[PDB]
DNA sequence: AAGCAGTAGAGCATGC
DNA sequence: TGCTCTACTGCTTCGATATCG
DNA sequence: AAGCAGTAGAGCA
DNA sequence: GCATGCTCTACTGCTTCGATATCG
């Protein structure tokens, strides 16, 4: 599905954009409908639960009596919902806005954090803006520099930092959005280091065997007398086979 | 310990000039030591929500303790940080707090020497559980209490000496009674200012550790290592919603049953089947039968050959990366074969390939284990901890088509100008504080229902942009950059 | 010996700091475990038999009154442990007083949570079950409720 | 997973 | 036939519910 | 469970 | 002669709780 959005920059670099998405979580469609054995018809289950405050002997309430109560402390605190959907956040709309950017390419591998990775594409249709934004990543192409953008996909998302890398290739100028942590979401935790560790240091003939261990287990060697790497095994190639 | 609890007391100078206002009309020290006290219950009511928090008045005119001595009142006990313990605690804020203290104790005494830190030993031993961290938050302002008499000194720092074998450690949180750090005193005998921890930094966090799963990479058939697979970016969310009845104010405990067969009656889980329905004709199955046919392998990791770090792009990604550690619960030199791997892993820049089954019955998925070498410092700034990392892979429908062939050159007049932009614009990064604005206002708002000071309090979100001080800092080039080749013209 | 004791265990619920109560329950209920066996007279035998039940201090309002907290369980779990064994160490003289005790572990079995709980207490209404596979009192327990 | 708690049951010493 | 209110509709986002180590 | 922007059914001209 | 009494540790399970898949 074709999706328009508008980044800004600043001011006033109001660019009409498109996005789609790209690799994701697949998941199957169909669901197990639970029907009743030697009938062959679904309409003989009537599910029904009870709010049932026993605490005693039994007492089964209907349903307007039901606050929503949250835990505090060491206690419970009442005030349900539409006093929280009125004191909720406000979210002002969605957003593809620029918060800053990093010469130092100082977001890595290891904090992405996200389900999916959003293609954010070009303009089209009069594509001054498309233009815009292929001299932007050709701006941003030559030298390391990192781009925050802050997301929305509309009023009920939370909104959400994120990576914008640049992407060069040969039919395609593309950029490509990945999320990224808010500070609750980190932890950090002491591990004891193994270089300097003065009981768990291996041997040099050890060192020799992982290194005929792969040596003789790699996959990726170049050839065909350019030397261009060929890999054997490529991960990416196979079909789904769960729902095969 | 795992199940390991923290521990902290709050012992109140309030005797001379701390209850005066130093004849200063600027600040008043009783009530920034209570407002840094009511700082650190409100934050860690629901940061680290079990650890143990009591208050202690010393120096006051009556006197509440189990060996019963004078001038010291303690006056909650070691427990939860509790709603009921800050509404009764912040009645003395303020001039109206100093004369509510006024009335309610007293302030000023000849106050005590060695008894208060024998009052907080026999504060502490009471509890019976498993206490790690034992601290002493004092909030005062003299620096000689006892520059008369030298036998209370003497047994003062004899009683501290006692204190500090058995393992309790004070940290005295410095009024401001000259303003700038003047007082290079002498107290160096009994130890082991600067507030802002005590003040802000910490509105929404939370504190656990645990390892998620603790699998086994197998690489040909009978070489067997033993690595727990810890977790490290997990975002966090906000608690489940409690469900409460009306009147009596207790939870509801709900059931749940299946009928009404074209008969009524009551179910049981083998009278029912599963089921599907694919265009005409349905099908039946079992519930060992629909969990049966997504069953391949054993719980574990199975290493299937090797790779450098050069084919697999950052474009490729599909959930968090978790950490894969060589625990001990095979042999004593699995962590010597995970040493050794890492190490040449590292120094020839392979990464592992390995299909990965998580627990008993799930499909396998494709994992690639990139090596870690740590960073430590001079004073310890140990950012990495070393070990291997995991990084999923996709498979078939994961990567979808764009629409794609599309495909138009600009003009290099832009450069330049855009680069001298994202060099106006360039900030170092970050280490933290980019907190959560919906999280961090239902912390607020749930702040003020059982405390219900005024309204939802400070709401500030530190993700917005501010075009007011971006359109001075870049300046008036906007235009030129708008309009230097292309004109939308409307 | 008895009846001090129950009283010292309705005091025991009736006091403040409901820890030191905790252990008091726990000692109380395992020190009365053994103030009872000592017996092999005839005498204080058909005393307990009506000694152990009463209306205004007992231990099925003992039981009752303290069910409704999270506190109490190694208490009231060893009383419920004991009379288990109060239907073997003594026979059929119990055979009225024992509809109140059907009544008193259905009640702690669908009130209370933890299982340790729920074993000895199901041991005890199947271990009656099987004693009284007498003539009467089958219709006195109400089956088609139970059931 | 993280910890606790019970106890079943096979292994130490003396009995119509 | 030319224009627009409106009556869907597949299509996605989220929020609550057992499942399990 | 709760919006959401293309896709049309038919009022209005 | 096996009939009893007595004692310490590995196998089973309990309970909280954090994560994860899944339904709506």
């Amino acid at each position: 599905i074709h999706w328009p959005c508008r980044l800004t920059i600043g001011s006033n670099l109001s660019i009409r954009i498109a996005a789609y998405k790209s690799i994701l979580q697949e998941r199957v469609k169909k669901t197990w409908t639970v029907v009743d054995a030697k009938t062959l018809k679904k309409e003989d289950i009537q599910k029904e639960t009870v709010y049932c405050l026993n605490d005693d002997d039994e007492t089964e309430v209907l349903k307007e009596d039901i606050i929503q109560g949250f835990r505090y402390g060491s206690d419970i605190v009442p005030f349900s919902k539409v006093d929280e959907e009125q004191m909720k956040y406000k979210s002002e709309g969605k957003c593809f806005s620029v918060l800053g950017f990093c010469k130092s390419s100082q977001v890595q591998r290891r904090f992405f954090m996200g389900n999916q990775v959003l293609k954010v594409f070009a303009a089209r249709d009069d594509e001054a803006a498309a233009v815009a934004l292929s001299s932007l990543i050709h701006a941003l192409d030559d030298l390391d520099m990192v781009a925050i953008v802050r997301y929305a996909y509309d009023k009920r998302a939370n909104p959400q930092v994120g990576v914008a890398f640049p992407h060069i290739k040969h039919n395609y100028e593309c950029l490509v959005y990945v999320q990224l942590p808010f500070m609750e979401d980190l932890r950090q935790y002491m591990f004891s280091s193994l270089k300097n560790s003065k009981k768990y240091a291996p041997t040099e003939a050890q060192l020799n065997a992982v290194d005929a261990l792969i040596d003789s287990m790699s996959l990726a060697k170049k050839d065909e007398k350019t030397d261009t790497l060929e890999d054997l095994f490529p991960t990416t190639k196979i079909p789904n086979p769960r729902f095969q | 310990k795992y199940s390991g609890r923290d521990s902290l007391i709050f012992l109140v100078d309030a005797s001379k000039a701390m209850f005066e206002s130093q004849s200063e009309d600027e600040l008043t020290p009783f009530d920034m030591s209570i407002q840094c006290i009511q700082s650190v219950y409100i934050s860690k009511i629901i940061s680290s929500d079990r650890d143990l928090l009591a208050v202690v008045f010393y120096g006051t005119e009556k006197d509440k303790n189990s060996v019963n001595f004078k001038n010291i009142y303690v006056l909650q006990e070691l427990d939860n940080p509790g709603a009921k313990r800050i509404l009764e605690l912040d009645q003395f804020k303020g001039q109206q707090g100093q004369k509510r203290f006024q009335d309610m104790m007293g302030h000023g005494s000849d106050y005590s020497l060695s008894e208060v830190l024998w009052v907080c030993a026999n504060l502490f031993s009471d509890v019976q559980f498993k206490m790690s961290h034992k601290r002493i938050m004092l909030f005062t302002n003299e620096d000689n209490p006892h520059g008369n008499d030298s036998a209370k000194a003497s047994r003062a720092r004899t009683k501290a000496g006692d204190l500090r074998d058995t393992g309790i450690f004070l940290d005295l949180m410095h009024l401001k009674k000259p303003g700038g750090f003047d007082i290079s005193l002498f107290y160096r005998d009994i130890i082991s200012s600067k507030l802002e921890d005590l003040l802000r930094k910490v509105r929404a966090k939370e504190t656990r550790k645990r390892a998620l799963s603790r699998l086994k990479l197998k690489l040909n058939k009978d070489i067997v290592i033993s690595v727990g697979i810890y977790n490290l970016v997990q975002k966090a969310l906000k608690p489940p919603p409690i469900k409460l009845y009306r009147e009596t104010n207790e939870p509801v405990k709900t059931k749940t049953r299946t009928f009404n067969t074209s008969t009524g009656g009551l179910l049981l889980p083998s009278d029912t089947k599963r089921s599907q329905i694919y265009g005409s004709r349905q099908i039946i199955l079992e519930k060992e039968e629909t969990e049966e046919l997504k069953r391949f392998d054993d719980p574990g990791l199975m290493l299937m050959g090797f790779k450098p770090l050069v084919l697999l792009k950052k474009h490729h990604y599909l959930r968090p990366s978790l950490f894969v550690y060589p625990e001990e619960s095979l042999v004593i030199g699995s962590s010597t074969l995970f040493s050794a791997l890492l190490i040449k892993c590292l120094e020839k820049e392979v990464a592992a390939l390995c299909r990965y089954t998580p627990r008993r019955n799930i499909p396998p998925y494709f994992v690639a284990l990139v090596p870690q070498e740590e960073e430590l410092d001079d004073q310890k700034i140990q950012v990495t901890p070393p070990g291997f990392q995991l990084v999923f892979l996709p498979f078939a429908d994961d990567k979808r088509k764009m629409p794609f062939t599309e495909k138009i050159m600009a003009t290099p007049e832009q450069v330049g100008k855009m680069k001298a932009i994202v060099e106006k614009l360039r900030f170092t990064y970050r280490s933290d504080s980019f907190e959560n604005p919906v999280l961090q206002q239902h912390f607020r708002n749930l702040e003020a229902l059982a405390l219900d000071l005024m309204e939802p309090e400070q709401a500030v979100d530190l993700t917005l942009p501010k075009v007011e001080a971006m359109n001075k800092r870049l300046g008036s080039l906007v235009d030129e950059f708008k309009e230097l080749v292309y004109p939308p013209d409307y | 010996g008895v009846r001090c004791s129950l009283l010292r265990l309705q005091e025991t619920l009736s006091a403040a700091d409901r820890c030191g109560a905790a252990l008091a329950g726990h000692q109380l209920i395992r020190g009365l475990g053994q103030e009872c066996v000592l017996s092999s007279s005839p005498a204080v035998l058909a005393l307990q038999t009506s000694l152990v039940f009463s209306r205004d201090f007992g231990l099925l309002v003992f039981v009752r009154k303290s069910l409704n907290s999270i506190e109490f369980r190694e208490c009231r779990e060893e009383i419920l442990k004991f009379l288990c064994i109060f239907l073997e160490k003594m026979g059929q003289k119990i055979a009225p007083y024992s509809v109140e005790i059907k009544n008193t572990c259905t009640s702690v079995y669908t009130k209370d949570r933890a299982a340790k709980c729920k074993i000895p207490a199901l041991d005890l209404l199947i271990k009656l079950l099987q004693t009284f596979r007498s003539s009467r009192l089958m219709d006195e327990f109400k089956i088609g409720e139970l059931f």
